[PDB]
RNA sequence: UGAAAUGAGCGGAGUAUUUGAGCUGCGCACGGCGGCCGCACGCACUGGUUUCUUCUCCGUGAUGCUCCAUGUUGGCGAUGGAAAUGGGGUGCCCCCACCCGUCUUGAAACACGGACCAAGGAGUCAAACAGACGCGCAAGGGAGGAGAUAUGCCAGUACUUCUCUCGUACUGAAAGGGAGAUGCAAAAUGCAUCUGUGGUGUGCACACGUCAAAUCCGUUUGAUUUGCCCAACACC
RNA sequence: UGCAAGGCCGGAAAGAAAAGAAUUAGAGGCACCAAGUGGGCCUUCUUCGGUAAGCGGAGCAGGCGAUGCGGAAUGAACCGC
RNA sequence: UAAGCCCAAUUAGUGAUUGCCCAUUAUUCCUUUGGUAAGGGCGGAAACAAAGGAGAAAGUGUAGCCCUUCCGAUGUAGAUGUGGCCUGGAGGUUAGGACGAAGCUUAUGGCGUGAGCCUAAGAUGGACCGGCCUCUAGUGCAGAUCUUGGUUGGCGUA
């Protein structure tokens, strides 16, 4: 016998396959697979680990976000090169408070119809991944991005409301419910809003 | 479906996941929400605070139509003008109308940037919307 | 017939191979002068201990000798009743199996480290001898996190990348003589998995002063390897 | 024809493992059964008890379900069923499923001679 | 202890093997004796004077 | 009946199971909150400052770069 | 519109080709030279396709989908060889055309078709020598016209 | 005990370097059975059969420090009716 | 059993190179007494010699992706009331071997339930909420009820939506208010502009270089600089 | 121009020498959702109450419980593993 | 003249430093299975009929695409996984049956680590029913002083 104590502690849960059971999405695993092991590209390496991933953890990405982020990127870049694709392993939703963007080309694993227009609109066109992989085979001059998640609504609930420092929201339908003992100074005690870590 | 739950899975293991020393019996806790401060207090504190009490003023046949008040905020007006309509639009122009209670709306905000000068038919507006939307080209327009 | 990948990689495993050999050979022969090298250093150090050592005697003085630098260590107990601190000393001393074996260097923090998991251990100053022989019969580097048996010389070069280690004499000569890659070596190493001494043990239980055999037995423990390995 | 040529089969164990005293009680069959009584003498893996089944048991992949003749059973019912049969003829035998009729089976019998297909139980001859 | 192996990781081993053997040569082993115990007991004389 | 009320003697089996985890680094989580008020106030203004500054510093940077 | 990727992405576990008996997963698919349930074998599936066969008599038919008309299912096959004493190789390189990673499993066909072929005609004989000795009570006709 | 090794005292054979002399050389069980079956040379030599059975094995190895061989019986442990009973052990394979 | 014999072992060539042992040169180290001695065969000159002791030098990619198939000598086996091997059955031998289920710190227990067999026999359905995972759409999603007409066979499917709901805003006990940035400035509702991360630290990819290693010389695999930094975290 | 604090601009960094001058079967962080437990008992050292107990109560650590195998003839916990 | 106690040896003042016997340990070999697993191959290489063969799937999981390599493997309560087993019905798709379906019987073999599957034989039966994908549930028994029916030793006894 071999002391190998809590060797059990060291091994990780990785997702090595997906979960879905979308045939496209299947059939850009395959290609990316494929294109992660037979190149160098660490681009390819990481849109496949995010292919195989599960819906929550493709947070969804707003068209002005990309804008906001391609312009940051596309001032101290040369007039002369052309901008990068802007890619996402997810969702690109349209946003109502950005009228006016560039044209961008970007890659997506799907679009809303109005992002799709907006898009177009402004001049830029809609990339799927295996044009990407045809014409960025190692994802040369890309942006990769992510969407946001913690603004999500499960992300506000996480945790106990009643310790100190906490602001999560507790689990109630009714809004006016648990609004006393605990949560003002008058009624008994109030959580304390701050405690230093 | 019955056949995907753990109850298929534990037949043969005679105690279904509940253990030999603590069964699984009927109401070791008291049923419902017993005991909230005696045997439970330490749950409802760190997860519902505010549980126990009373608060405020009350509000005797409360109508909730007499107080509809929905509100959408000037860098969101585009979501109530037509498509062709939001480009026709400028500063010193032809601007498009835009009358918020019959899209479901009774006050102006005025959070964020506004994007397509307009006027806005509004039974109520804050004042940073007023001033905003003014400054914007748009003008606001009181309703009833 | 062959199409022009088919060609393209027929060229390219050609010269892959003629590469190969002349690596080969090359590597062949860098051993070879190395081993000569350190075969003469050896045998220069001994005749000159012999030397200092008869002049000192010669004129009523004494021959102080050097420190032993390189200890070997290998467990003697099993995985039982282990108390929390000897448990993390035998994990960072890589002996978590009954007869696993290490190089250590004999200083000040590694002494008292073997000091306090004494019962445990038994231990003392390898010989020339029995570092070549552990690491041309047990020996196992960790290529890729896997526990691979040496068989020739360009997987020790292609393991370590180091100029001064390409060959078993040089991992041998950086073992014996505590020298500056010693942990770099020896880190590279699996530990080493070695069998019951035959012929049997006198007392695991008894510290080897008093007729057991778990102490630091100083240079005797060449003859308890020997009948291990 | 001849079946391809494997390695000797080992099979690690040819005793069946049974349930623990059904020597004992009529109505219980000899299918195992994991025992999880607590005192239980084979599930704590008393010397002289009953093993229990566990995956160092396991065949030699090479081997696996490999029939002493040194073909692989496989089911057909049909004369159309042979032909998938017919490349594969050194690997797969055919089983006739016990239903198929002795009529049916004249004919698949007659067409896998033909074939050269091995059947499992077909006619003697 | 096997040939290939042992001779793969050392190429030298054949010069070792060849210097061990010619040191168990009856006839040198006793040349050497005599001539190591003349030698360093006149160094010993020596020094003591 | 009666029983046994206390013992310690599996908890720190328990405790370094997953381990005693090691401490925060310092330059983690060093809010100056509920420290000296004065300080603080006049920290705050240097801070002010200071943002606008990396404001300036980049729109400066941005002129520069297009200037090439 | 719809690749052979996605085609076998929906019919590799489900399909009335698939013939999973016993733990072995076969194909009786006709357009199939192996039996074997694999991407490259599923002779419906592919755009090209070509499956060696026996022709009456010694003869060896080699059937062909040159993808040019795999909207028309009537005209998606096409018979080219029926040629009786052909080479093995010939056939191998008859199928090579429209599928060269199909070639060594269609030599090997064409001759398994000619074994199996000179079998028969030896069986045969002997069946029809025994049924001679015999008398045979009933023998049915089919009708003609 | 562990049946597929059998224990065998030879006459005359009372340190561990007789029974190493012994080691490799072939050993034999003989019994009978209650019916005659098939034999070596059952048709060569039909004055070969016999109720009589043979159970062949090699010394693999000396056993204590007093004569005692370790044998490895061919395929099958020898049986237990053995214990106590004659066994035969040759002098081929021959080194000398 | 040569269906990759990778070799001091196979196949070719040479009768030599060189590694110890010897006894020797110059210093330098090394030991006494303070440069004079010695020096045990230490280091460098890979010194000289060779008196004796070794053998040394070349060679085979995979145009093999995988698996399976190749010797010698007898015995038995020549188509049968058969020879083999495996499986199955019963007895015997030598070793092993406390009664299951359960509660319990602890059961073989003088702890309880336990004559046999058949069939029957226990985590279900509904509602509210949450988390994970699947699917659609997305700043919007979705009904429900009900109508319409294919529709007079058909409790389904196809179609509609006026609304309703929960989300895009949340704060205050309430009366009631209600969130962008930058710039200038500092007006108790301040002006202008708006293609834009509020700032800072840490932070994928990618883009510029720079190293080290390995290279079949094409490349690739670790790190690092600078820029932007996505997600995220921490201070403001 | 001193002190404090936040930044900016640079320089230097055996990336930690030498003196016994570490070692690692040495990827750190961060979450989410849940089970069973919440009668213990034994041993080693340290012990408190008791004349004492196979008694009662604690500290540290290993165990049995949940675990057989080898050994002490036999034994949950001893030795070995 | 221990087969007892204390001490000390390993074939004995000879010429050196392993007497011997037993583990689910150690070392090593073979096989399985699972990884926080590690690498290769996968653009059919060229040719090749009967009187060297076959295979080669871009893949979590199967009879696992195939090959190589390393490491771990016990476990109550408990958690989780499984192209894991099984049962009654439904939508599909494929079959079988009077030349004998279901059921039932087994020194009745074969396959699987196993849940089980499949064949054979009925000197059984008499009319329905198997496989595969998906859907669905009143879906798996050894014990509850368990329910109902039947049997049973005690017993040719009291
Ligand atoms: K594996
Ligand atoms: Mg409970
Ligand atoms: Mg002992
Ligand atoms: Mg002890
Ligand atoms: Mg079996
Ligand atoms: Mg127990
Ligand atoms: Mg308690
Ligand atoms: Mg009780
Ligand atoms: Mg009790
Ligand atoms: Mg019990
Ligand atoms: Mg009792
Ligand atoms: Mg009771
Ligand atoms: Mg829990
Ligand atoms: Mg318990
Ligand atoms: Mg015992
Ligand atoms: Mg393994
Ligand atoms: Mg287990
Ligand atoms: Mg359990
Ligand atoms: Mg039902
Ligand atoms: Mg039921
Ligand atoms: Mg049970
Ligand atoms: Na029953």
């Amino acid at each position: 016998g071999v002391d190998l104590t809590g060797i059990s502690k060291k091994s990780r849960v990785i997702r090595h396959h997906t979960y879905s059971t979308n045939p496209y999405i299947k059939l850009l695993i395959k290609l990316y697979k494929f294109l992660a092991k037979r190149t160098s590209s660490g681009f390819n390496k990481v849109v496949y680990q995010r292919l195989i991933k599960s819906r929550s953890n493709r947070a969804p990405i707003s068209l002005s976000r990309i804008a906001v982020v391609m312009k940051r990127k596309a001032v101290f870049t040369a007039k002369s090169k052309a901008a990068p694709i802007a890619v996402v392993v997810g969702d690109v939703l349209d946003d109502v408070r950005m009228a006016r963007i560039p044209a961008m080309r970007v890659c997506a694993l799907r679009f809303s119809k109005s992002a799709r227009q907006s898009i177009v609109a402004a001049g830029g066109e809609c990339l799927t991944f295996d044009q990407l992989a045809m014409i960025a085979p190692t994802g040369k001059n890309t942006y990769l991005l992510r969407g946001r998640k913690s603004g999500r609504e499960s992300v506000r609930h996480f945790g106990a409301s009643g310790v100190p420092g906490s602001h999560s929201k507790p689990y109630a339908t009714n809004r006016g419910k648990e609004t006393k003992r605990g949560r003002r100074t008058g009624r008994s005690y109030k959580r304390k809003a701050f405690r230093h870590v | 479906p019955t056949r995907f739950k753990k109850c298929r899975h534990q037949r043969g293991s005679t105690f279904c996941g509940y253990g030999r020393v603590g069964k699984h019996r009927k109401h070791e806790s008291g049923r419902g929400n017993a005991g909230g401060m005696h045997h439970h207090r330490i749950n409802f504190d760190k997860y519902h605070p505010g549980y126990f009490g009373k608060l405020g003023m009350d509000h005797y046949h409360r109508k909730k139509n007499p107080m509809w008040k929905p509100t959408i905020n000037l860098n969101n007006l585009s979501r109530l003008i037509a498509a062709e309509e939001a480009a026709k639009a400028a500063k010193g122009g032809t601007l498009p109308v835009v009358d918020l209670q019959s899209s479901g709306y009774a006050k102006l905000l005025g959070n964020g940037h506004i994007q397509v000068p307009c006027i806005v038919k509004a039974r109520y507006v804050s004042k940073l919307a007023d001033k905003k939307i003014r400054k914007a080209g748009g003008a606001v327009v009181l309703q009833a | 017939k062959r199409a022009a990948f088919k060609q393209q990689q027929t060229e390219s495993f050609k010269k892959a191979v003629v590469a190969r050999k002349a690596a080969k050979a090359a590597l062949k022969k860098t051993a070879y002068l190395r081993a000569r090298k350190y075969s003469r250093e050896y045998r220069g150090a001994e005749k000159k201990l012999v030397t200092l050592r008869r002049q000192a005697a010669s004129h009523g003085n004494y021959y102080l000798e050097a420190k032993p630098k390189v200890a070997v260590v290998t467990r003697i107990r099993g995985i039982a009743k282990v108390n929390p601190k000897q448990r993390k000393i035998l994990q960072l001393l890589r002996l978590r199996q009954i007869f696993n074996t290490v190089f250590v260097k004999m200083n000040k923090p590694m002494e008292n480290m073997l000091r306090a998991v004494e019962p445990y251990i038994a231990y003392g100053y390898p010989s020339l001898a029995t570092v070549r022989a552990m690491v041309y019969k047990r020996g196992y580097l960790k290529i890729n996190g896997q526990r691979v048996k040496i068989t020739d010389n360009q997987m020790i070069k292609d393991k370590y990348n180091n100029v001064d280690i390409v060959c078993a004499e040089d991992m041998v000569n950086q073992i014996y003589t505590c020298g500056k890659h010693f942990r770099t070596v020896t880190h590279g190493m699996w530990p080493f998995k070695l069998a019951p001494p035959a012929g049997g043990m006198r007392q695991k239980r008894r510290h080897f002063v008093e007729g057991g055999d778990y102490g630091n037995r100083d240079t005797l423990i060449n003859r308890f390897l020997a009948r291990m390995i | 024809v001849k079946p391809t040529v494997s390695k000797a089969i080992v099979k690690k164990r040819t005793k069946r493992f049974t349930r623990h005293r059904y020597e004992l009680f009529p109505q219980l069959s000899s299918s195992w059964r994991k025992p999880r009584g607590e005192d239980s003498p084979v599930r704590r893996r008393y010397k002289g008890q009953k093993a229990m089944p566990n995956k160092g048991y396991g065949s030699d992949r090479a081997t696996k379900y490999i029939t002493p003749s040194g073909f692989r059973n496989f089911p057909i019912n049909n004369v159309e069923d042979l032909y998938m049969l017919v490349m594969q003829n050194r690997k797969y035998a055919g089983v006739i499923s016990h239903t198929v009729g002795a009529r049916k089976r004249k004919a698949i019998v007659r067409k896998a001679m033909e074939l050269d297909v091995r059947l499992a139980n077909g006619n003697a001859k | 202890k096997n040939r290939r192996l042992r001779l793969r990781l050392n190429p030298y081993v054949k010069r070792e093997t060849a210097a061990a053997k010619g040191m168990r040569n009856v006839a040198n082993r006793d040349a050497r004796r005599k001539a190591k115990l003349a030698r360093v007991t006149k160094a010993k004389k020596a020094a003591t004077k | 009946a009666k029983s046994k009320n206390h013992t310690n003697h599996n908890q720190s089996s328990k405790n370094h199971r997953n381990g005693i985890k090691g401490p925060v680094p310092l330059h983690l989580h060093n809010s100056k909150r509920g420290s000296w008020l004065p300080a603080l106030v006049n920290a705050r203004r240097v801070r002010k400052h200071n943002q606008k500054a990396a404001l300036k510093k980049r729109r400066e940077r941005i002129a520069a770069f297009a200037a090439k | 519109s719809h690749s052979v990727d996605l085609q076998w992405v929906l019919v590799r576990q489900n399909s009335r080709f698939l013939q999973k008996r016993g733990g072995i997963r076969m194909s009786n698919d006709p357009f199939n030279n192996n039996g074997n349930w694999t991407k490259r074998h599923c002779g419906f599936l592919n755009e090209k396709a070509a499956v060696v066969k026996p022709a009456k008599g010694g003869a060896i038919c080699v059937t062909v989908k040159d993808g040019s008309s795999n909207n028309k299912p009537r005209q998606t096959y096409k018979k080219t060889v029926h040629a009786a004493g052909v080479r093995a190789s010939d056939v191998s390189r008859a199928v090579a055309a429209v599928r060269p990673d199909l070639a060594d499993v269609s030599f090997r066909r064409a001759r398994r078709m000619a074994c199996i072929a000179s079998r028969t005609a030896k069986v045969a004989a002997a069946r029809k020598a025994r049924s001679e000795k015999i008398k045979f009570s009933r023998k049915s006709a089919r009708a003609k016209r | 005990q562990t049946k597929q090794t059998a224990l065998v005292r030879v006459e005359n054979v009372n340190t561990r370097e007789d029974a190493t002399w012994y080691v490799g050389k072939r050993v034999c069980y003989v019994y009978h059975g209650k019916k005659v079956k098939r034999c070596v040379r059952w048709s060569k030599a039909p004055a070969r059969r016999s109720t009589t059975r043979a159970l062949w094995g090699r010394v693999t190895r000396p056993h204590g420090n007093a004569g005692m061989m370790r044998v490895k019986f061919n395929g099958a442990s020898v049986p237990a009716s053995a214990i106590g009973r004659r066994i035969r052990v040759y002098l081929y394979p021959s080194q000398i």
